[PDB]
């Protein structure tokens, strides 16, 4: 999206800095994890397109559940340092164990991190209303409590 | 095939294994799953083009058991179930 | 305290007194490279370079 | 294969598919100057100005041509020629050989002598290229869906159907219901409809076959009339969970390939008023 | 307990059941037999004359794509280092006429190739062809010149049909009409998906709540086919030992750790 | 220095030295075209 | 410009079986029943020689030599 570029021919060039100021002012300014905010609007600027929300929506959504070597194989895939998996969520009949796409998504979030809006997904109202009411009462809610409330 | 050891603890084994691909790989994790002391076990192409023939793996058990020695169970049973395949295919085939 | 522009400045700075013939001053892991060199005294606060504010 | 790269299959590349041969023909006269001095197809002799490696002489042939079916490669001499010398030397041949461009390469073809009008020689040296896809080269259907190959998958990694079909090309489902070209999905059906009752289809525009037709003749030969399919991944050898679209499409392999785009310069020459570098690729 | 149940066999395809199998093994052998069973292919030519239409890189693809034949005796075809043993192929022709396969002379009895019938290039009067290819072993996934034939695999389901459904007659009727086993019950219709089978449109609202269906576990029915190079259980059976071979060497590399 | 070479039309033998030919022209037909004839030495392809 | 040995995708050797196809396609016999005679059940190999042109025919006229 910075580049506003798309793989359908587009060329670009490159530029490699020769003196050791230069690399310096290079390295420091203008590495691409600075400018992840843009400046026009104080807004992210580099953020997950098409496929990378496409894919989100399939794993975080009502239902999905994940087999033992499916959740294995996307955590190393990932690249996420995990050494044990977490409790399974639901047990399939045959007695397997799954776990939830929220579960999942869970081990790749800051540990302390909290908040709450309203996505482009909303269709019925009510059920966001009783949500927030739920956290407005008391600003930590059961979380046994809001997973019976859980809407998309 | 090469076995180059990147990191190891008390019950952890991380290692590359070059000249493999998902082909032998695969089967080599699905084999160690049916352990019952291997915790957590995967393998992953750091990149298709480049890491074509290293998959790099992991393997954690609970200490019951040394992860070397549950690879020489999971490498031996894949031996005896080709072993127990290939006289059913020689019996059937003729 | 210090703007990023200064930082670059600093390490850019060192990067070449580094490269001309400078001592380090701090062990660092053989191999590496000049501009990572300086990287690495500024992060690990030996900088003997400071910046003139009116 | 986001944001519209395609992904091709190695095998089919092995066996013949989409592969396409270059041609470039250099031409080289043999001017006559005023006052009768004149060029001169020969082997460039070491004593002359502007003598480059012996090592791009290798392939020349005593009449100052190269031999055909011989293989070369950038800045390779193809035809030798002195020229008369310039006062600033004097006694001296300058070289003015023509030789390959600076990062092409392949095999001379053919080699034709004619005269000009003028009854000088005149000398056309073409050069051939195999150009195997790689990656970066361009594929377009005729629906205007373009894109460059993203990824070279072996063939036991990609996906094969239930009915023992393996995908020549695998696109990205974002690009259609954004570009808005049912035309293409349309064709896909018809494709494999034409392909599997063993006659082709008529596409003409306005009184073409319709697309009911099609869906219910694809259902009376056995599959299912959605063009839907069931694969397994070729990884975990397990079937997906969603049926999968898949028919045959006309794809064209564009001349816009990155052979002949790529371009690195180190130091290069520079031009002579502003000193500054040259312009283009070729210099 | 594992077995193997074959359904067709012809000269050159072989249609069986492979039971008792995880996913992962069934496609461990599918990809050993795709990629890592060697044959011989030409893998170099070295041309003398060439008047033909058509340039040498195009003819020497072609003469490559050919099957060769490949003795299983002489050679240890299931070694994980393979031979560097060479044959040679020699042919020359002039004048009208379409080039086949057929021409080609072996310095090797038995090493040639398969389909004599095979065209490579049109000849028109006053032309010439005579070169020398040379053929290697090689493994499936360096090049595709080199695989033994072709593999897939599905998973062994049974259809439910209800008797509830007003029309199953159409349903049983289009099933043996694309040559399933059909084992009508009581109430419901079984049909065993030896090859694939979509239910029609006007049936699709049935599917799931009435047309259901059930996947026997570990059951896959295999389908391999050859262009001739190797019969079928060689192929198998050479891959099978692969897979053995690879283990014993993981073994020995796992053991040089202690 | 002579060498062989063959004619356009009619692909006939012609040998000629170019360095002191002045009419270049196969002597059978007037063409002014003609071809340097592939060299008889073996050449190696890759079988890609 | 000549019919290929194999077929693109699944590399079943289909380079003898294309004159034969023309000749009875010609004939009068049904396309579909030729291709299945021929054994080619998969519609990538029938693609191959559906969509096939012979196009060397046309260009053995020019020679270079
Ligand atoms: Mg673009
Ligand atoms: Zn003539
Ligand atoms: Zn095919």
């Amino acid at each position: 999206p910075p580049y506003n570029a798309d793989f359908d021919g587009d060329e670009m060039n490159l530029h490699v800095p020769q003196t050791e100021e230069a690399q310096a002012e290079a390295r420091i300014l203008m590495e691409v994890q600075n400018h992840i905010i843009s400046p026009r609007y104080g807004g992210p600027i580099i953020g997950g397109i098409q496929d990378h929300i496409s894919g989100g929506y399939l794993l975080t959504r009502e239902g999905a559940y994940f087999t033992r070597d499916e959740v294995e194989q996307m955590l190393m895939f990932a690249g996420v340092d995990i050494t044990e998996l977490p409790e399974p969520d639901k047990y399939d009949e045959n007695g397997n164990p799954l776990w939830s796409g929220k579960t999942i998504f869970s081990l790749l979030l800051p540990e302390d991190l909290t908040v709450w809006y309203r996505n482009k997904l909303c269709d019925e109202p009510e059920r966001c209303e009783a949500l927030e009411k739920l956290i407005e009462e008391k600003l930590m809610p059961d979380p046994e409590e809001v997973r019976k409330l859980a809407y998309d | 095939m090469k076995i180059e050891v990147i990191k190891k603890e008390e019950n952890l084994l991380e290692f590359y294994l070059e000249g493999e691909d998902h082909t032998f790989a695969n089967l080599l994790v699905e084999t160690l799953r049916e352990n019952p002391h291997v915790k957590f076990t995967a393998y992953t192409i750091e990149h298709p083009i480049t890491m074509a023939r290293k998959p790099r793996f992991r393997v954690v058990t609970d200490g019951e058991i040394t992860p070397e020695e549950a690879l020489e169970e999971a490498a031996k049973k894949i031996f005896e179930r080709a072993k127990e395949v290939l006289e059913a295919w020689e019996k059937a085939v003729k | 305290k210090y703007t990023r522009f200064e930082k670059a400045r600093i390490i850019g700075a060192r990067a070449l007194q580094i490269s001309m013939g400078a001592p380090v001053l701090i062990d660092v892991p053989p191999g590496i490279t000049p501009l990572e060199a300086a990287i690495l005294e500024f992060e690990k606060g030996v900088i003997p370079i400071t910046v003139i504010r009116p | 294969n986001m944001e519209d790269a395609i992904i091709i299959n190695k095998a089919s590349i092995e066996r013949g598919l989409a592969r396409s041969t270059f041609f470039r023909t250099y031409e080289a006269e043999e001017k006559k100057y005023l006052g009768g001095q004149t060029d001169k197809f020969e082997i460039p002799d070491p004593t002359v100005r502007g003598y480059r490696g012996e090592k791009y002489y290798r392939n020349l042939d005593e009449d100052g041509l190269i031999f055909p079916e011989s293989k070369v490669e950038g800045k390779d001499v193809l035809v030798g020629r002195t020229s008369p010398p310039r006062f600033l030397s004097l006694q001296e041949r300058r070289e003015t050989s023509v030789a390959v461009r600076p990062s092409e390469k392949g095999v001379v073809d053919k080699v034709i002598i004619t005269e000009t009008g003028d009854g000088t020689k005149l000398v056309k040296v073409t050069v051939r290229d195999l150009r195997i896809p790689e990656l970066g080269d361009k594929f377009a259907s005729r629906h205007g869906q373009k894109g460059v190959i993203g990824l070279i998958v072996p063939q036991e990694d990609m996906p094969w159907t239930e009915s023992g079909i393996v995908p020549d090309l695998i696109v990205n489902p974002h690009g259609i219901p954004s570009r808005m070209t049912v035309g293409q999905l349309i064709e896909a059906i018809g494709g494999k409809v034409a392909s599997l009752k063993g006659r082709r289809v008529d596409g003409t525009a306005f009184i073409g076959e319709p697309e009911e037709k099609l869906r219910k003749e694809l259902e009376e030969l056995g599959f299912k009339h959605t063009g839907r399919e069931i694969m397994y991944d070729g990884i975990t050898g397990k079937r997906l969970e969603a049926d999968i679209f898949i028919g045959v499409i006309y794809y064209q392999r564009l001349h816009h390939m990155v052979a002949d785009k790529i371009h690195a310069r180190s130091r290069g020459p520079v031009q002579v008023l502003t000193k500054q570098p040259t312009e283009g690729r070729a210099r | 307990g594992i077995e193997v149940q074959i359904l067709e066999k012809k000269e050159d395809s072989i249609k069986f059941v492979l039971k008792g199998v995880h996913v992962s093994f069934a496609n461990a052998l599918r990809r050993t037999i795709l990629g890592e069973v060697p044959t011989f292919a030409v893998d170099e030519v070295e041309f003398y004359e060439n008047d033909s239409a058509l340039f040498d890189e195009i003819i020497a693809h072609r003469l490559a794509m050919i099957p060769l034949t490949t003795p299983v005796d002489r050679f240890e075809l299931d070694a994980l280092e393979l031979d560097d043993y060479t044959v040679t192929l020699s042919l020359e022709a002039e004048g009208p006429g379409i080039v086949y396969s057929g021409d080609l002379k072996s310095d090797d009895p038995d090493v040639k190739p398969v389909n004599p019938n095979i065209p490579i290039v049109k000849l028109a009067e006053g032309q010439r062809l005579v070169f020398n290819a040379y053929a290697k072993l090689g493994r499936g996934k360096d090049h595709a010149k080199w695989q033994p034939g072709f593999v897939y695999y599905k998973y062994y389901t049974i259809v439910h049909i209800s008797k509830s459904i007003p029309e199953w007659k159409e349903l049983k009727k289009l099933a043996k009409k694309r040559g399933l086993p059909v084992e009508e019950t009581e109430e419901e219709v079984l049909v065993t998906t030896i090859k694939p089978f979509y239910i029609p449109k006007d049936f699709e609202e049935y599917e799931g709540k009435e047309i259901w269906e059930e996947i026997v576990p570990n059951t896959y029915i295999f389908t391999v086919e050859t262009n001739g190079e190797l019969p079928v259980e060689e192929i198998v059976s050479i891959a099978l030992k692969i897979l053995m071979r690879k283990a014993d060497r993981f073994i020995s590399e796992l053991q040089k750790l202690t | 220095v002579e060498a062989v070479y063959r004619c356009f039309k009619c692909g006939r033998e012609v040998k000629l030295d170019l360095s002191i030919t002045r009419d270049l022209r196969c002597p059978y037909c007037g063409s002014k075209i003609l071809y340097k004839p592939r060299p008889k030495v073996p050449r190696r392809v890759k079988a890609i | 410009m000549i019919v290929p040995v194999r077929c693109f995708t699944c590399g079943k050797v289909i380079g003898d079986k294309y004159y034969e196809f023309k000749r009875r396609v010609e004939a009068g016999e049904d396309p579909e029943k030729v291709l299945d005679d021929l054994g080619l059940e998969r519609y990538c190999c029938r693609r191959m020689l559906l969509s096939h042109v012979e196009l060397i025919d046309d260009i053995m006229h020019y020679r270079v030599y």
